[PDB]
């Protein structure tokens, strides 16, 4: 007996912290890699 | 039996010699001996809005009570008074209270528009906020006091009659009552905290009141009551919510411990702010930790009947009758705030939506462990309290899941009659 | 003080193994305890509506309750309590109650539509018949608990303030309180009868409800309580309708013996079914006898006035002495039946003519005291019950009993009342 | 513990052979104990309408109530009344009550309209003066009564009750109640080691309650007098919730303000009923606190709030007191009888003719001296304690006056205040 896909509809009825997240991602794989 | 002179969460001296005098959700008074005199600190749990002093005592004040306007003094045996603003415009005052023979001064209370003094012969003094006296009146000899914005609670006490509290409302000229000396529910008691109930016999450690305006008390049992439906005159009844025996018990690993105590400050939302004091003596010393937090639970719990399932894990056929409890009590403290005085900050709606999605959710848990031992009756009776008709037809395709065919024609036999309650 | 498990109408154990833990008007239980374990023994007073069984306690189930649909067991030390209908086909479930260090469990209860637990420290705990819980509340301690269709009793004592009822009812929205602790007007109290006060020291013998709704109890002062107008809470007062005590001395004719003890077993709108206990023992034992029906009665005779009069020679009590039972009765009677049929509806059809039954007694009684009254020769005895009479044909009645008295002033009188009756 | 029967201000025998029965406003009565029988003696104060008349004693007449109609008397051991009215307007008749094994009667009631007799486990029996029983009904142990036309007041006491009071009122043909069972602010005699050689044991022998007299008011609000020696009052008791026992005077201040300081312990109090606002007294002047024969005449008390300390009256040299201490306790003084005089009025009305312009002789002195708090204030120059003081200033009269005292205090800016207050009223008003 699973709800949580009942639940997901119940409660439907680019953001700039994941920009800082990859430049973040991208500068610790930029020093290491040749 | 004695007497003695109450504050909120305060402490005895000890074989120390600095103690607090109160404790509540602004700041804390400390005090300090100086063999002749004392020094009085005022310390504050907000920074911004309020500075920190400190001056000196020459007569000895062992009553305080602090709050947002002012700060007022006492004194247990001269009957003397001070009245100190935090404001620097408007100026203290003092006043000296008449005493008759072999009387004292238990609590006093610090109203933004009254000042309350009440002695332990049943006087029931009551002044302005300047020193202008108002009036005199007998009653049963108090031992506790608390205020907030314009309400007053209070316990009586006597050594024949018993406990009874009384919840009143001095506003700016209405004295509605609304319960006048009616019983109460708490025991009263009967090692190294022998200290202890030499300084406080009757054992309130602190009374306070909510956020939300909603009476409290920490009894001797170490468990927190509160009061519900206050406003109604036939309504009022005392929900446990907190065992301080039991969360202990649980973190600790399953096992009796004699370290960990409770000691409150004061109530939010949901959450109750606590000094975890660690040792024998099970009241702060200086300085004050932090305040920790702990969540609240409904005592549904067994002692026994976690231990064969074996920190302590739940199953989740016992955890699922607890948030129904819980999310159903939370509601009717909302649903009347908003009905009744209103909202403060703004977000009560959201928070009362989002409560309403724990009630029918962690019903169904349950609902589902109805159906898996073949009973349709016990199902039955369960699908008559969910408010929330998203999940009506929810239920309806866990019936389809564990084949009993009848109960799915009973639920859409309750629809049908909700469904034509609207259009009229 | 000790707070010990009650039970409706429960004996204790004595020298025998064998005693009671119910009674009431459907049926009772026995338990017998063998070499192991305990033998309870279910057994009714109806057999043309269900059937007897009987199997064996498995923990020493020590409080009961038994009503018209099924009956609900625990144990007070540790607390597991059962549940189990009459019925075969709905199922018989068993939870067990949380409890803490050092509690008992006192009394338990059972509606059709709730079942309540009230333990030692004053929790009260709500069930539904299947065993979902609705609330956990905090109250004063409990020792007694009593139950209808829809309306729950309930009698508290603390170790300090004490003796109070609360007449509550389990509505299906919410629970809206009628009496919240109002102080409670019985007396508790101040060797064959040790045993019974180390079993039950309060001395309440059995608590229940009418059949027209209005609670009684019958504790040790062998006095019947009964409450009148209970759901206005202006006017509730108790009135005490039966003495036990006296009408033993009424029915033996001038003698006290000592070794009758009344037993109550339910009211029936006039009669109160009980069982005459003879012996040392104030409670019955095996076999249980026959039911035993009285005849309400008011306590308003002397022991004295009794005594010269019966002293020439049942008790022959005077016309004086015997209408002012009968005005009183007629009297207390009648206002608890109006306010029923007003709010709860008929019950049986036939309500309407039992209270022109006692209206008409109403007359009658007033005028045997009526030529009680004027008979002494003073005539301010006589004029105030022209007023208390109800009917106008009374008071038609009123005047020619005053003409035979020759008092020409007093006939006058009740003919002004009548220009107050006609508007 | 052991109950005692109760009778409003009694004394006991003592060591002599004659004792009163009750004491009001009616008359005295009082007892001669003959060896064998008794001797009652009914004496009155008005002589001019009354007459004194008395008679032999065969069964101890002991429960005694003396009302404008009748007296009624009682034994507490037999439960045998008989109702003697004053004239010959009645007969005296006679009614046995039934008595239990143990059972004692406490106390009897007079009405105009009923007589009450209750017992000692609560059997609250009714009846009329025409000598009906009306309903037998059951309370809490009862150890004190007192009443008025229509109304009772009773006050309970058990082992496992504590003190309650009751007040209800027989109506017509129903009973209502209004605080039925209410706990009370009451001390009781807390009764030391010492008191069991003191000469006021024969006193607390014989009431233990300490309870030295009950009575209504002249307009009908109860009083009491209890072993604290202070005249609590109820007030608003037509409200049921907001009940007030207003003590509006201590003996143990007035022995000390009339003394000159002095701590002598040889005069005390006795109160026989209350008037509009004073207090009529019995100044007992002896080792012993009971009036003894023949009984000194009723003076006169004024009655005083409890607002005065001892210390600061003793850097102020009877005792004279301040102008900065007297006009604070006149602001109470004539606000409570500004609260229970106003309700008779619109509930019931005049009651003897004069009542409105007593009314307004008192507002007059309350916005009177509340001027003098306003001068004293007005020089510490505390101009917020000054505007608290202005909302309470019932006539618009009271208003003009205060004007003129803030232009010799020259503020300027305390002024707009207290004038814009005085034109807040004329909106309302219209309304």
């Amino acid at each position: 007996i699973n709800i949580d896909d009942i639940l997901a509809e119940l409660d439907k009825e680019v953001s700039p912290q994941q920009d800082f997240s990859d430049l973040m991602k991208s500068w610790k794989n930029e020093r290491c890699s040749p | 039996f004695r007497y003695m002179p109450f504050s909120p969460a305060g402490t005895p001296f000890g074989f120390t010699d600095r103690r607090y005098l109160t404790m509540n959700e602004v700041g804390y008074v400390s005090t300090v001996k100086n063999s002749e005199q004392y020094s009085i600190t005022v310390s504050f749990f907000d920074v911004g809005r309020f500075r920190e002093y400190h001056f000196e005592d020459l007569f000895g004040y062992d009553l305080c009570f602090l709050n947002e306007k002012g700060t007022l003094f006492g004194q247990s045996k001269t009957g003397q008074i001070q009245y100190r603003p935090h404001d620097s415009i408007h100026s203290n005052w003092t006043k000296i209270i008449p005493l008759q023979a072999g009387e004292r001064i238990t609590s006093v209370a610090a109203t933004p528009v009254r000042v309350i003094v009440g002695t332990s012969l049943g006087y029931f003094r009551s002044f302005n906020q300047f020193g202008v006296p108002f009036a005199v009146e007998k009653t049963s000899p108090i031992v506790a006091l608390t205020a907030q914005n314009y309400r007053v609670f209070s316990v009586h006490y006597s050594q024949f009659h018993g406990l009874s509290y009384s919840l009143s409302e001095l506003g700016t000229s209405s004295k509605r009552y609304y319960k006048r000396e009616c019983p109460l529910p708490m025991s009263l008691p009967n090692d190294a905290n022998l200290d202890y109930y030499n300084f406080n016999p009757m054992g309130i450690k602190s009374l306070f009141f909510s956020s939300y305006g909603d009476p409290c008390i920490f009894g001797s049992d170490n468990t927190l009551l509160l009061l519900s439906k206050w406003r109604s005159p036939e309504e009022s009844k005392w929900l446990p919510i907190l065992d301080s025996n039991m969360e202990i018990w649980k973190m600790s690993g399953g096992k009796e411990t004699t370290d960990i105590h409770v000691w409150p400050l004061a109530l939010a939302y949901d959450t109750l702010n606590c000094i975890l004091v660690k040792g024998k003596h099970i009241w702060p010393e200086f300085p004050l930790p932090l305040p920790s937090e702990m969540e609240i639970r409904m005592p549904v719990f067994v002692k026994s009947k976690l231990l064969e399932e074996n920190e302590i894990q739940i199953p989740v056929s016992m955890a699922a009758e607890e948030e129904y409890l819980r999310s159903k009590v939370l509601s009717e403290l909302l649903t009347d705030t908003l009905e009744n005085d209103g909202e403060m900050y703004g977000n009560e709606n959201e928070v009362l939506a989002a409560l309403n999605g724990a009630y029918d959710k962690a019903l169904l848990r349950l609902f589902a462990s109805a159906c898996s031992d073949q009973n349709v009756e016990k199902a039955l009776s369960l699908a008559h309290e969910l408010k929330q008709d998203r999940a009506l037809t929810a239920a309806v395709k866990i019936s389809e899941r564990a084949e009993l065919p009848s109960l799915v024609k009973k639920i859409n036999n309750i629809r049908e009659a909700r469904y034509e309650q609207q259009l009229k």
